[PDB]
DNA sequence: AATCTTTCCCACAGT
DNA sequence: TTACTGTGGGAAAGA
């Protein structure tokens, strides 16, 4: 049972002793008929971060020197569908899933991955489940224009990828890698898609609200790093060939769109790659409104999402899974004096956990799985001599608290979330 | 609403 | 009507 | 010189 001091330890030392992973994948995918399979693309992938990896690996190995590789597993909750094995500076493992797909005999309308993880020598460290996915039939077709799920709002997180005539095996995509766009064959990007607004260049730059279209000039920003490539105007593509029909600016850019983007002060040049590297691309024009492209130049559009997890054994190292994690959405505060309730919206809430409104716990209840409401801890006995200077806000003078979710065994779950004593 | 951002400017071919 | 999705089918360019 | 396998695009039917 986590003691008031060990958690002191921990929040002092976040990055020491926490475990952090993240499962990236796409918001979309296609679905296969009959005996064929669409790969996942980009394939879902999964990074561990945070040194509390190595730590966790330093406790499982003097636990079984006394009584090795840890190997991972991913599947979509479908029974007939075989789960896959995965294969592998503040990144401790990377692994990516490369040949999931999903078939016309699944029904559903949504599907999730899970992901399960386990070492060599059998000890579970257990399952963890990545955001919403939605089948689609195939890349939409619409002109003009209700749903909006198919759209690309600006703002929002995007991969782009390159199939080579859809063979020679490779496919590659946008990511930047030590302050460099490149094309990788086995990671990919995040970037936020912006639309550019006015004011031409460069740094620090104007955006709007809105979905994206075709003819837009557009700004990929790297989530990771905050590098972005230079204003792009983004164009639909049909096999090999630009289209530059006024009449594509009703056309919403949609997930799995082929498309292209070209430079601003030339209409023939475009982003467009080269084995690994990102280049600019000269096409030749056969058209009023068309351009010819190389391979190179075509590239394939996506919204993705990422799902992360946070925890760290704070005692001892547990006997069972840390899996399931808990998330908190948002905090609801209501009354007021001391009495007053706050809660906690969320996923996985299990009897079994305590909210810690800094290093004291708190009186807790329980309502289900996806709420909890408990108690808020009287100011004063929350900061002291021990917390404090971690606690009080060297800007504001209020007291900023992080709230935490621990569990029994001993296992916290940092929420991501501090709260602001003003109420 | 206003970004920061260093542009990389890919070369040229 | 016109248009867009769903399902089926095949060409293409590799192994 | 055929069999097989993802992938994109077109055909037909459906909505
Ligand atoms: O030829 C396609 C195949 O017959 C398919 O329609 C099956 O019924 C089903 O999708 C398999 O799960
Ligand atoms: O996404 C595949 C799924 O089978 C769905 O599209 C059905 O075809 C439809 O939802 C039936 O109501």
């Amino acid at each position: 049972s986590l003691t008031s001091d060990r958690m002191i330890d921990f929040l002092s030392n976040k990055e020491k002793y926490e475990c952090v992973i993240s499962i990236f994948h796409a918001k979309v995918a296609q679905k296969s008929y009959g005996n064929e399979k669409r790969f996942f693309c980009p394939p879902p992938c999964i990074y561990l971060i945070g040194q509390g990896w190595k730590l966790k690996k330093d406790r499982v190995a003097q636990l079984y020197k006394t009584l090795t590789e840890l190997v991972a597993y991913i599947g979509i909750g479908s029974d007939t569908s075989e789960r896959q094995q995965l294969d592998f500076p503040n990144i401790y493992d990377y692994c990516a899933a490369k040949t999931l797909y999903i078939s016309d005999s699944d029904k559903r309308k949504y599907f999730d991955l899970n992901a399960q993880f386990f070492y060599g020598c059998g000890m579970e460290i257990g399952g963890f489940v990545s955001q919403r996915i939605k089948v689609i039939s195939k890349p939409s077709k619409k002109k003009q224009s209700d749903c909006k799920y198919l759209c690309i709002a600006s703002g929002t997180k995007v991969a782009l990828f390159n199939r080579l005539r859809s063979q020679t095996v490779s496919t590659r995509y946008l990511h930047v890698e030590g302050n460099a766009f490149h094309a990788s064959s086995t990671k990919w990007g995040a970037f936020t898609i912006h639309l550019f607004d006015d004011e031409q260049e460069t740094d620090n730059f104007a955006v709007r609200d809105g979905f994206v279209y075709y003819g837009s000039v557009v700004k990929l920003v790297d989530s990771v790093t905050g590098i972005a490539l230079p204003r792009l105007r983004i164009r639909k593509v049909d096999k090999q060939q630009v289209i530059l029909d006024a009449s594509c600016s009703e056309e919403p850019v949609s997930q799995l769109h082929k498309c292209a983007f070209q430079m601003i002060d030339n209409e023939l040049v475009y982003l467009c790659l080269s084995h690994d590297k990102i280049i600019q691309h000269q096409a030749t024009a056969i058209n009023e409104h068309r351009h010819q492209i190389n391979d190179g130049a075509a590239w394939t559009i996506i919204s993705t999402d990422k799902a992360e997890y946070r925890f760290f054994e704070a005692m001892g190292q547990v006997a069972n899974p840390i899996s399931p994690c808990p998330v908190v959405g948002s905090l609801e505060v209501d009354g007021h004096g001391e009495a007053s309730r706050v809660e906690l919206h969320g996923r996985d809430f299990k009897p079994n956990l305590k909210v810690w409104f800094g290093a004291t716990p708190v009186e807790t209840t329980f309502r289900s799985e996806e709420s909890l409401h408990c108690s808020i801890p009287p100011v004063s006995q929350v900061r002291n001599e021990q917390t404090h200077w971690m606690f009080t806000n060297r800007t504001t003078g209020d007291v900023e608290v992080p709230i935490s979710l621990v569990r029994d065994d001993g296992v916290v779950y940092s929420s991501g979330l501090t709260f602001s004593y003003k109420s | 609403r206003m970004i920061n951002a260093s542009v990389w400017m890919p070369p040229m071919e």
